[PDB]
């Protein structure tokens, strides 16, 4: 089976550099042109770079990547490289390597893809979150807003685990500042607002932070 | 003139050049694949019958994939392309042999040599037939012997 | 299961031409009398050798048939390739046709050098597989058969190819020798 | 430099036929017959299904068919099966780059009746305003299939800066939910009559409004 | 400009076929409607697609034209290659001509998949090899269709007509082999 | 059969074999000469379109220099199959019908060594929908020709 | 297409494939035999005129030995293209029209070793206005053939 085996992702500071490897298996690597395609978290595929077969004399990049990434190939060791420098936060995505043939007589599409390797570019240091109440105003919704935190893992419960009916904790959004934010809501009867009390338990272990917030109308 | 149709390569093959016949192109058989070293001879030689059939099977495959099917099977396309796929005088050769009581090729069965361990195969030569019955291996044994020697020479030419 | 030089095993393959039905015609034969040409998976042609005739009038209204454009254009292109490929065709009285309503049907009244030789030579080429069975000819510009008429009729597709496998090589060969041997008109 | 326009999502009952659009310009799809289609399961690499507009890859079911008319290529799937539920991307040769990909399409093989989303818009809490910050939280839940698009407007005027949105995630009840945030200054919040969260799900749109 | 292996530079050349005018015909196109075939530096032939007709009688007096040997033999040879290269031509009515005084003019009525208009347009597609797709609207698909109703072929004098496509003999040379390859019984 | 016309050699050449295209045979270009090693492939191969054009240009040159007639169409009608591969232009016709990039016999590309001045045999620059392909769409074709140039240069 | 007929060989011969022309195939000469290494070029090249004649002479022999019939013109009308290159004889017709010394398919010249007896493939002896050319007028053609003969005899060893 024709395949490509990738390697070399990982975490890197914004402005740093990384090197991506793609190893050919079971096909005459030298006769195919090699491509790099990235896929942002929960987004679409985007072609990045290309290099021609044999001598990599014909090379192409995306305008938002020129002067920063460098594609290369070693036909002796059957390897494809991608040297990323001055890494922006936008560059963080899942990176694929794919083979094709740029021929007029017998062209080939992106038939063989790699398994994919993850690149994550971070900008902001460890920060604890700020919890704000999403107050309710015959089912009414109320929740908690966990804002400006890093890194990604945060766990939210309600009434110290006693409340699970109607609870949903949403995934985090990486805001422009480089800090995550998430919300967690629970749907409850409007009459229960006065009687029952609602407290959310936000826990951010990397900051040694544990906040309990009571939501009132 | 002579045939100019080049055989199209599938997307998943390891070496650019080989050709494969599906299980629906062959009768009572599974799929069979032939290396680039064998199929390369189809572009050089003018006398091989099995090559003329590959271009027919490929042209049929390409025409179905790339052309919206006609309402009632227009024959104009093959009438244009025939000389670009087959050697007309090759099938005229077999028509001459049949007329002269010589074992001829009816383009159905072919024979080749397959190395038991390496897996490489010669270009399938046509299995001749005389009076509604294919020839025994015993009657063209020296044609197979010559092919083994050429197989040896081709295998040594790689090292 | 027969080894040559100790490492090379003799193997075979047989091509299934039936998959080419959408691109090119395919000739085959059922028995001695009946032979066929298949164009696609629905229409076709029936080449029959019978002592029984099917057309008694000696006219071939080809111009009328062309004007009333009913017949399958593919089928008549095979009828033209066949009739043109006949060498030294000099007696038009034998060719009698009937194209009423698009139904194409052509009859060659048989009876060395006669018109029957040229029609049987073209028939021998057309159905390349299994034509020798009806010829009785052997090896020799002279083919003789006991049958008196060659009737070509349009028909529908069925599992007819029983004695020989279908093949386009027959038709493809007549295309080059189309008008190569025709007298002055 | 721009991408190829694909529908955000298409849905269909099992056994039904559906089509995925892929629109470009004469520079890409109109100029070449080299459109390809890829099928990507979650957490997996894209699988080539169709290349050169119409040709299927080896092993690809004949239910998949590719077409092209002018500047638009279409991937049609007949006899919809559960295994077909995936993300579908189109790509084409380009005058400017070797390949250009489409945004992608989430094909959903319906197994529930289509559910309209339940929008809940929260104003900035008093605790957040005393910290000199303002954030509008729009929480969309209980919709099917899993694809929505949010639009923020203040006093009927489109707001695009400061908007961040999650991709829909499956709920406990097999429905989908997403979140959209609008970050503002306390001045911006009070300097307007109303702020609105407008959620479009399967052509129909739901709007919620809050005021200071 | 564009280097391969650091020592091989990618370079091009475009052939000027106009210099072959004295030995072989040359096809080319002016716009969507008008296409031309040039024989030498003086005579020629104009293939025009128009909704407006030019001949109303449905006769073609070829035998009369042959006897009165006035027409240019070269233009008659290429007008014969065209009509013979049509496949499955079975509606002689659409074929109407006027060779009075050597002035050769042939009109094909396309108004009369599988029809006679396909075969005439297939042969026209081959004849003017460069820039025929502009008039066809067909794309890829055998079956060719056009809005226009008539294909009129007239003798003309040489001018700078080849504006959309360069002149080429490739079109004419290809029809020569497929000349009488597809004709019915008469 | 196949083409039997051999390209005629001019008198002021250093090696018997090469062929040159005058400035009037090329549009917006000066004269270009091609070496014996490249044009020799015209006699071996059957599939090269640029070779078919050289035999046409040469035939037109030889027919003007040696005969007098513009009903000279009778001559090319006899000689066509001795100069060009009829099925080669049928191949391009098939490619055009199947939405595949084809060769319309106008533009050609070749590789030219920076210091040697040696060139490959010009291959046809393909076209699809009224516009020639970018270098990016057949770059692996150019890579293969550059590899053949090196192995030929070593011999 | 191109010629597909392979030259059959007689039963009593030293090497398979080596062809011989009988004394009745030549005019004012005895029988001449040409080795396998020479006639093997007939299957590769499309250009050689002497090869098209061998396929004509062999086809004549085969049609006589195996069939019975003179109207056998119908047979050669079918098999002409499988034997001879039609465009090769059109080539010599073009040369004759253009006052170039052409090949009229009668006389042929070849080199023959003093001791080995191995011969080159006969190339056609050209003629211009009803008289064959002198050895002096195609001397550089014989020189090139002798160089090819040396490079072929070296590959034997
Ligand atoms: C080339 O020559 C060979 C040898 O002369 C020739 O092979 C013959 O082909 C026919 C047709 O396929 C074979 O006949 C078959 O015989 C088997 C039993 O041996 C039957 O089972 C088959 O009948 C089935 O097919 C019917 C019609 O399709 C169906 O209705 C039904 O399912 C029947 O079961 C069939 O008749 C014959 O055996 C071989 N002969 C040999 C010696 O192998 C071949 O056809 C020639 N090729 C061409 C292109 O002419
Ligand atoms: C093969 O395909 C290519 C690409 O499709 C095709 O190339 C085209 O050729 C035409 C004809 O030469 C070009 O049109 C020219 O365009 C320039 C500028 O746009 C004009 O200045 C030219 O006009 C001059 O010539 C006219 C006619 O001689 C005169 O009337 C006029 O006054 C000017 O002097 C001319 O219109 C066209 O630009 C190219 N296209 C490209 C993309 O390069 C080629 O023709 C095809 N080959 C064949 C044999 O069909
Ligand atoms: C038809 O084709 C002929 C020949 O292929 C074309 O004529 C050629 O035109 C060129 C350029 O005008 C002539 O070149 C000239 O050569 C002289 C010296 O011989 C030089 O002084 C000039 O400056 C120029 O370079 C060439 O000789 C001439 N050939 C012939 C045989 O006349 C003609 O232009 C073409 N006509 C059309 C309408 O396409
Ligand atoms: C891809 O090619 C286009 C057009 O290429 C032109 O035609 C080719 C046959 C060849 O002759 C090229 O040298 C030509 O430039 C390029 O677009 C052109 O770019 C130039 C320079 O920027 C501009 O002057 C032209 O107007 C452009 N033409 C069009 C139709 O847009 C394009 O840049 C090429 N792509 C790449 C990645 O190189
Ligand atoms: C005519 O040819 C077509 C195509 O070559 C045959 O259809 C194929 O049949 C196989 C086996 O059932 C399928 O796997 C293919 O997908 C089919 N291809 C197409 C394009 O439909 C068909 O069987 C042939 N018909 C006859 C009567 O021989
Ligand atoms: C060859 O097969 C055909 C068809 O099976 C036979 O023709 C049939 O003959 C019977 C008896 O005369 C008729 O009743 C049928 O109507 C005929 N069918 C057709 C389609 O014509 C024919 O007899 C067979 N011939 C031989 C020699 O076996
Ligand atoms: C068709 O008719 C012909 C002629 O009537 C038959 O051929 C005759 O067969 C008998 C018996 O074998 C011979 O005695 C005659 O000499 C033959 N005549 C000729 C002219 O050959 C033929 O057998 C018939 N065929 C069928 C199938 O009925
Ligand atoms: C294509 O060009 C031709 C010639 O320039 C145009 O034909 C002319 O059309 C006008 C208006 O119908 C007539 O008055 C002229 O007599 C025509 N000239 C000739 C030589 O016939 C034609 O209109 C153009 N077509 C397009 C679509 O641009
Ligand atoms: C073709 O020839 C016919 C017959 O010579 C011409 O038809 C005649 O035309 C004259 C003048 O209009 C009439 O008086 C006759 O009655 C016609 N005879 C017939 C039988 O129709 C016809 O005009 C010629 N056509 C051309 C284009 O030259
Ligand atoms: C020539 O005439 C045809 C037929 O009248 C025109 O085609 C028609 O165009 C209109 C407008 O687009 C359509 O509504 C009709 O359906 C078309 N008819 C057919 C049969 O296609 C065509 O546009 C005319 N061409 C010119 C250049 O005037
Ligand atoms: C290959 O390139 C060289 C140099 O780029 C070309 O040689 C040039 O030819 C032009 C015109 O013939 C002269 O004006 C230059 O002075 C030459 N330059 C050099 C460095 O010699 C050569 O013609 C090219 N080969 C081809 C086939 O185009
Ligand atoms: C090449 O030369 C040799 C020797 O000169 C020829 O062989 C002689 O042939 C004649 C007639 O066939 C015999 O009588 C002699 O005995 C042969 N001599 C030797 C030494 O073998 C040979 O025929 C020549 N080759 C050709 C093609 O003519
Ligand atoms: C040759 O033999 C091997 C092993 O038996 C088999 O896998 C292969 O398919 C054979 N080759 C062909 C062309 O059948
Ligand atoms: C023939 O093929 C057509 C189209 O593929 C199909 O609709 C029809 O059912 C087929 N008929 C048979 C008898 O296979
Ligand atoms: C066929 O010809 C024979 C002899 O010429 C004649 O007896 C018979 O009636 C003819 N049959 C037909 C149908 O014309
Ligand atoms: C021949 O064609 C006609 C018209 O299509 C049809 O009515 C008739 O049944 C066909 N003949 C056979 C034997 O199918
Ligand atoms: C060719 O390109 C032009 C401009 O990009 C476009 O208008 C036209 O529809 C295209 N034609 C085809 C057949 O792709
Ligand atoms: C055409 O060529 C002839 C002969 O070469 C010449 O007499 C005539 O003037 C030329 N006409 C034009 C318009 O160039
Ligand atoms: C062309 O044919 C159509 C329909 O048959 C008819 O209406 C029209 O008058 C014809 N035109 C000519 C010039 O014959
Ligand atoms: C066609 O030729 C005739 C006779 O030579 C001439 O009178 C007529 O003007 C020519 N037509 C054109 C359009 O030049």
């Amino acid at each position: 089976e024709v395949q490509l085996v990738q390697s070399g992702g990982g975490l890197v500071k914004a402005g740093g550099s990384l090197r991506l490897s793609c190893a050919a298996s079971g096909f005459t690597f030298s006769t195919y042109s090699m491509n790099w395609i990235r896929q942002a978290p929960g987004k679409g595929l985007e072609w990045v770079a290309s290099i021609s077969s044999r001598s990599g004399s014909h090379i192409n990049y995306v305008d938002s990547v020129k002067g920063r990434f460098t594609i290369s190939r070693d036909n002796a060791r059957d390897l494809l490289y991608l040297q990323m420098n001055s890494l922006r936060v936008d560059d963080s995505a899942l990176y694929y390597c794919a083979r094709d043939r740029r021929s007029g007589t017998s062209p080939l599409p992106l038939d063989v893809w790699g398994q994919g390797t993850t690149v994550t570019v971070f900008s902001a240091s460890t920060k604890g979150p700020s919890v704000f109440p999403l107050a309710p105003s015959g089912t009414a919704a109320l929740g908690c807003l966990v804002k400006d935190y890093f890194p990604e893992p945060v766990t939210v419960s309600w009434n110290s685990g006693a409340l699970t009916s109607g609870v949903h904790t949403f995934p985090a959004v990486l805001q422009s500042s480089g800090l995550y934010s998430l919300s967690s809501v629970v749907t409850v009867p409007s009459s229960s607002l006065g009687t029952q009390t609602y407290i959310c338990n936000v826990n951010h272990k990397p900051s040694n932070t544990k906040v309990d917030k009571r939501v009132e109308p | 003139g002579t045939f100019t149709w080049t055989l199209s390569d599938s997307e998943g093959k390891d070496t650019p050049g080989g050709y494969c016949l599906t299980r629906w192109m062959l009768i009572e058989a599974e799929l069979k694949c032939f290396g680039n070293t064998a199929v390369a001879k189809c572009n050089e030689k003018h006398d091989e019958e099995f090559c003329d059939m590959l271009r027919l099977f490929d042209f049929n495959k390409q025409a179905i994939q790339r052309l919206k099917a006609p309402a009632q099977t227009s024959i104009q396309l093959i009438n244009k392309a025939v000389n670009a796929l087959i050697n007309d005088q090759l099938i005229m050769k077999n028509h001459l042999r049949d007329i002269m009581c010589i074992p001829y090729c009816n383009y159905s069965k072919y024979w080749y040599l397959n190395h038991t361990t390496t897996g490489r195969t010669s270009l399938p030569k046509c299995w001749l037939v005389s009076n509604g019955s294919y020839l025994n291996e015993t009657h063209f044994s020296d044609d197979i012997e010559q092919q083994a020697d050429n197989m040896i020479t081709e295998m040594l030419q790689k090292e | 299961t027969s080894l040559y030089k100790g490492v090379y095993e003799l193997q075979t393959l047989e091509l299934n031409m039936e998959t080419l039905n959408m691109t090119m015609p395919l000739s085959c034969t059922k028995n001695n009398s009946h032979h066929y040409i298949m164009v696609g998976n629905e229409t076709g042609l029936e080449l029959t050798l019978t002592n029984t005739s099917i057309i008694n009038h000696k006219f071939c209204n080809l111009s009328d048939a062309h004007k009333k454009n009913l017949y399958d254009h593919a089928l008549m292109s095979i009828i033209s390739t066949f009739h043109l490929s006949i060498p030294n065709f000099n007696q038009y009285e034998a060719m009698s046709c009937d194209f009423n309503g698009g139904k194409i049907s052509v009859q060659y009244n048989l009876s060395c050098g006669t018109v029957a030789n040229g029609v049987l030579q073209t028939f021998m080429r057309m159905a390349w597989g299994g034509s020798y069975i009806a010829l009785d000819s052997g090896c020799g510009d002279c083919i003789m058969t006991s049958y008196q008429y060659l009737i070509i009729q349009n028909t529908t597709w069925e599992d007819h190819c029983q004695f020989s496998r279908p093949s386009p090589i027959g038709y493809l060969g007549l295309l080059s020798q189309r008008t190569r041997d025709i007298y002055i008109s | 430099q721009s991408a190829l326009t694909q529908p955000a999502s298409v849905s269909g009952s099992p056994g039904q036929s559906i089509t995925i659009s892929c629109t470009g310009t004469g520079s890409d799809i109109g100029g070449y017959n080299f459109v390809s289609w890829y099928q990507q399961y979650p957490g997996k690499a894209p699988k080539l299904i169709i290349y050169e507009v119409r040709i299927r890859a080896s092993g690809v079911s004949n239910r998949f068919s590719g077409s092209k008319s002018g500047n638009t290529a279409s991937l049609t799937i007949s006899g919809l099966q559960a295994e077909d539920e995936a993300d579908y991307y189109c790509n084409s040769y380009s005058i400017h780059s070797p390949w250009v990909f489409g945004g992608g399409t989430k094909l959903t093989v319906l197994r529930q009746p289509k559910a309209a989303p339940s929008v809940t818009l929260f104003p900035p809490s008093s605790e957040e305003l005393q910290a000199n910050k303002a954030t509008l939280v729009c929480l969309i839940s209980d919709f099917y299939p899993g694809a929505v698009t949010v639009a923020w407007k203040a006093d009927s005027s489109p707001v695009k800066a400061g908007v961040e949105t999650t991709t829909p995630s499956k709920q406990s009840n097999n429905k989908y939910a997403a979140s959209s945030y609008l970050s503002l200054t306390p001045e911006q919040w009070k300097s307007h009559r109303s702020y609105s969260c407008q959620v479009t799900h399967e052509g129909s749109t739901v709007e919620k409004t809050v005021a200071p």
